RNA sequence: AUGCCCCGAAACCCCCGGGCUACACGCGCGCUACAAUGGGCGGGACAAUGGGACCCGACCUCGAAAGGGGAAGGGAAUCCCCUAAACCCGCCCUCAGUUCGGAUCGCGGGCUGCAACUCGCCCGCGUGAAGCUGGAAUCCCUAGUACCCGCGUGUCAUCAUCGCGC
């Protein structure tokens, strides 16, 4: 149990889960800022009512948020590449602890593969995994036609967060790899804007056709 | 010949009950354990008087539990599969095996046109 | 001093004296407890009030009722009263305000009842 | 002849005692009535919704 | 030393506590030590039932709940004073059962 | 020191290792080749998994004090797939407790309190709470904190 | 040795031993296990070093099981019918028996032996839409 | 409760065998199997609605075991059902219709009841189906909530993978 007890006593100077603290990590695009909550905690994990609020979830952690998205991906509408995605052995559904030793595995990976502070890829990874304009429906006379949109940054991160989700179960299902070992491929893909990943491909497809909808 | 746990069917016949309870499955010697009801007892009465020959008569039963059991190798008896007293002649294999077994209640099913 | 937390079903009874800094959950140590997270979560008021105080003091700890995280949780809001009711300090409370809003309040949500037509998988489940 | 056997256990054993049904009987603590008839006689019984 | 452990119980709590009045009112009067009534866990008798008297409808149940009341009176003995337990109004509903301990 | 004040797997682990040499203990001859629970799918993988077992009941003994077969066997107990129809819950075996317990009270660890259960003997509380103080010498020279 | 015949039927050395046991149609998990046990032998090891002493100590094990110290409920069947002794049937061995148990059942024309004869369920399941 | 009509050794009653479970099949709803999150050994943080008298049954002892002999306490914050389950780790297995998954057979034991093959389940044994992510289209929930995970109990010897409610 000592790298337990280790992990344990380390983030007594305050550190999010272990270590990496998070003053040393920083936001680059200026739209981010005012809703990734960097705040220093020791666990990602408030039980909070954010959903009640209508804008309370700004000041839910993001690897919180994070794990938000994790947990509650499997068996959905989407076939992408007619596949169906679902987690029937021991579902990541209420088992948040699950999901926590999961994403702790994944940050001990981008530590031993980038060696940096693993909040600062994942900021590179959400700033260039976020779609920047969509396609709008409009009617009128009942001419139906389509329109170019701009997105708020809100909704980017839900979809960029989303798009790692949907990584990493993309790639864990059907296959001899392992969830955190996808996750940190999604996120380090993602991170150096690597089109292989589908987060950054799926902005892209979503910047795209909104681009030629105009 | 004919045999049942290494044993032929005279071998079964000198065997008393207890034994011969022993050499049967889990179900079918618990069943003997636990007694047999008075319709059952009368109507192995019975049989006995026929296999003697006192008992002339075409013998007939309902009891669909009736295990048969040695003694009873060799005769026929008409059990009620629903309408009527379907006939069965008892074989030395016929041993271990409850009567109900042998009358056809239910009926063939087979497929007409469908509607 | 006596201190009481409630966490759902969880219910945690603190008693905090001088002391070298024996901390005990249950009768048990705080570092041995298996689930780390757990440990996480007990260890955070005494991680944010301080090594001083962390040493100065012993609290004895009782939990009972709920799951490990909500025993966890009890426990937490135990050593945070504990801790606050000891020293009297209005700083220690307003940091641990900005941690978080509940380490003086606490969680006043509750289960709700399972409601017919397949009541089974939760109150809000219905039938196809 | 013109008996009916002695059972203890099974449906047939269990009746209500008021309208005489073979069905529902619950036996929490020992009513001996139908379900449907249990509404009838609810707010006789002590019983309240809430 | 010897202790007379009452337990009285009622549906309605106004009996149960009209009851526990008159006992303390009498172990007052008669300067007898009385532990007070405790008020014991109520018990609560649910029973669910489908609404719908027949096979056709939508599932609809009506769940009806029984609360019934109980508390502890633990006196010490005293001949004079159990002796004006048997004379109390007692309310139908209200049971009372009175017994010893060493 | 106590038990109380030391985690319950490498205290088990050190009991165990411990009364392996002791000749008292023994898994009998049915032991190998029946599993350690009813609901229990396959059979054991490590042929030491016997004396984890006593390591274990004994140290249940030092915690409730009397104790039987039966709420041992739901202790043990475990979820088991029934196919089609779902997991459920079932009591683990127990002959295999009835026979280590056995040997326990034999072993003068554990009594009897009959119409109680099985009570823990002032030498089992020293046994255990002497392998428990040496587990906490341990664990306070590698955390120091465990001297609070 | 990548390849490893016992008792007339293949099995590959990879796998571990009660593992390799397990492509015999006549042994299955925990009778390869409690087998393996009985021979004194771990059955975790790989299946690539049995030698021939141990492969016939297993192969006679399976003509003796009950006595090579295994109990008598852990064979297949149990109280043998044409003989009244418990043995475990191996291969062809179980298919025969359970030949003749298919033809005993069709000749005293039990419900089971009809159900046999139709390809059709015995132990009371329902066949309006399952099937 | 009952308008009206109809039978009166019957359109009455009683007893029993079967059926209500029967299948080339269509449809609905719940349960599970479609693994590496993984299956197996061992440790540990854990509740709660209620119930219990031919009952809860602790517990001694025997039998793998279902259970048998004895047995304390209990008619409800006093005794029992009592264990929750989810989880993590010390370790093993190494992406496979297989160490998944058990249907499906036959064997031998256990409980209940006059008796379960039509017509109960469980305990262990060789055995291993299909299923390895499923089209147009498709129903519902929105904060202790969705998701997901289990306990208990009603009715009740057994039968529900159900309903209930925790």
């Amino acid at each position: 149990a000592k790298p337990l007890n280790e992990r344990f006593f380390i983030p007594h100077e305050i550190k999010v889960m272990g270590r990496w603290s998070t003053e040393d990590v920083e936001v680059r695009d200026p739209s981010l800022k005012p809703y990734i909550n960097l705040e220093p905690r020791l666990l990602p994990h408030t039980h909070g009512r954010h959903a009640k609020k209508h804008f309370g979830k700004a000041n839910v952690h993001i690897v919180e948020r994070l794990i938000n998205k994790i947990m509650r991906s499997g068996g959905s509408h989407y076939k992408v590449a007619g596949h169906f995605m679902r987690r029937e052995h021991r579902s990541l559904n209420s088992k948040k602890v699950k999901a926590y030793e999961v994403v702790k595995e994944a940050f001990k990976i981008i530590e031993q593969r980038t060696g940096k502070n693993p909040i600062q890829v994942l900021v590179w990874a959400i700033e260039n995994a976020a779609p920047r304009e969509d396609t709008t429906s409009v009617m009128f006379g009942g001419i139906r036609y389509h329109v170019a949109v701009d997105i708020s940054p809100m909704r980017r991160l839900d979809v960029a967060l989303r798009n790692i989700a949907l990584g990493a179960s993309a790639k864990c299902y059907r296959n001899k790899m392992s969830f955190a070992e996808a996750l940190a491929e999604e996120i380090i893909l993602a991170a150096n804007k690597d089109p292989k990943s589908y987060a950054y491909s799926k902005k892209l497809e979503i910047e795209r056709i909104a681009e030629s909808s105009r | 010949e004919f045999r049942y746990r290494g044993y032929t069917l005279e071998q079964l016949m000198n065997m008393s009950l207890e034994e011969l309870a022993r050499l049967f499955p889990a179900r079918q010697r618990r069943s003997l354990k636990r007694g047999l009801t008075p319709e059952q007892k009368k109507l192995l009465r019975k049989i006995r008087l026929a296999k003697k020959g006192k008992y002339k008569k075409p013998i007939r039963t309902h009891c669909r539990d009736m295990i048969i059991l040695p003694e009873m190798v060799g005769l026929t008896i008409y059990v009620h599969n629903g309408k009527e007293f379907v006939p069965v002649e008892i074989k030395p294999e016929m041993i271990g095996h409850y009567l109900g077994e042998f009358a056809p209640t239910r009926k063939k099913v087979e497929h007409g046109a469908p509607g | 001093i006596q201190t009481t937390g409630k966490r759902k079903t969880a219910i945690a009874r603190a008693v905090i004296r001088e002391g070298k800094g024996r901390v005990r959950i249950n009768g048990k140590p705080v570092e041995i407890i298996e689930p780390e997270i757990a440990r996480f979560t007990i260890l955070e008021p005494l991680i944010l009030a301080g090594e001083e105080i962390w040493n100065s003091v012993d609290i004895d700890v009782k939990v009972e009722g709920g799951g490990f995280m909500g025993q966890a949780e009890a426990a937490r809001m135990a050593i945070a009263r504990a801790l606050v009711e000891w020293t009297g300090d209005m700083s220690l409370k307003e940091k641990f305000m900005k941690y978080d809003r509940t380490m003086l309040v606490g969680d006043p949500r509750r289960t709700e009842p399972h409601k017919p037509n397949r009541s089974t998988k939760g109150p809000r489940a219905k039938r196809q | 002849y013109n008996k009916r056997k002695p059972r203890k256990f099974g449906k047939g054993a269990r009746r209500c005692i008021r309208c005489g049904q073979y069905g529902p009987i619950i036996r929490i603590q020992g009513l001996m009535l139908c379900r449907h008839c249990f509404r009838e006689v609810a707010p006789k019984l002590g019983f309240r919704k809430y | 030393m010897q202790k007379a452990r009452i337990k009285i119980a009622s549906t309605n709590v106004r009996s149960l506590d009209e009851v526990a009045n008159q006992i303390k009112q009498i172990a007052e009067r008669t300067g007898v030590r009385m532990s007070g009534p405790i008020p014991l866990p109520t018990k609560r008798i649910r029973i669910t039932t489908r609404k719908s008297p027949d096979g056709e409808g939508s599932a609809t149940f009506d769940r009806w709940e029984l609360r019934v009341h109980k508390r502890l009176i633990d006196i010490e003995a005293d001949e004079r004073a159990m002796r004006q337990i048997m004379r109390i109004r007692v309310p139908e509903d209200v049971t009372i059962e009175i017994e010893l301990i060493s | 020191a106590t038990v109380y004040d030391v985690p319950g797997d490498l205290l088990v682990e050190r009991v165990a290792q411990r009364l392996k040499e002791i000749p008292e203990i023994k898994p009998p001859e049915w032991a190998p080749f029946v599993k350690t629970g009813r609901h229990k799918e396959r059979l054991p993988e490590q042929e030491d998994w016997w004396y984890y077992r006593v390591a274990s009941i004994l140290r249940r003994v030092y915690l409730d004090g009397p104790v039987g077969i039966e709420r041992l066997r739901t202790y043990y107990g475990g979820r088991k797939n029934r196919g089609h129809a779902p997991e459920k819950f079932y009591k683990a075996g127990g002959s295999i407790i009835r026979k280590a317990l056995q040997q326990l009270e034999a072993a003068g660890f554990v009594e009897k309190v009959p119409g109680k259960g099985r009570v823990i003997t002032p030498k089992g509380r020293s046994f255990l709470d002497k392998i428990a103080t040496e587990l906490k010498k341990e664990l306070e020279e590698i955390i120091p904190e465990l001297k609070k | 040795r990548h390849i490893v015949r016992v008792a007339g039927v293949d099995l590959d050395g990879n796998k571990q031993l009660r593992w390799a046991l397990t492509a015999i149609k006549g042994i299955g998990i925990n009778f390869a296990t409690m087998v393996c046990r009985v021979a004194g032998l771990d059955p975790f090891m790989k299946a690539g070093y049995l030698t021939d002493e141990q492969v016939k100590k297993i192969e006679e094990i399976l003509a003796d099981p009950v006595a090579h110290g295994i109990p008598r409920w852990a064979v297949n069947r149990p109280k043998d019918y044409e003989t009244g002794r418990d043995l475990h049937l191996i291969t062809a061995k179980l298919d025969m028996a359970i030949r003749e148990d298919i033809m005993r059942l069709r000749r005293i024309r039990a419900y089971r032996g009809i159900r046999h004869e139709l390809g059709l369920p015995v132990r009371g399941q329902r066949t309006r839409s399952n099937f």
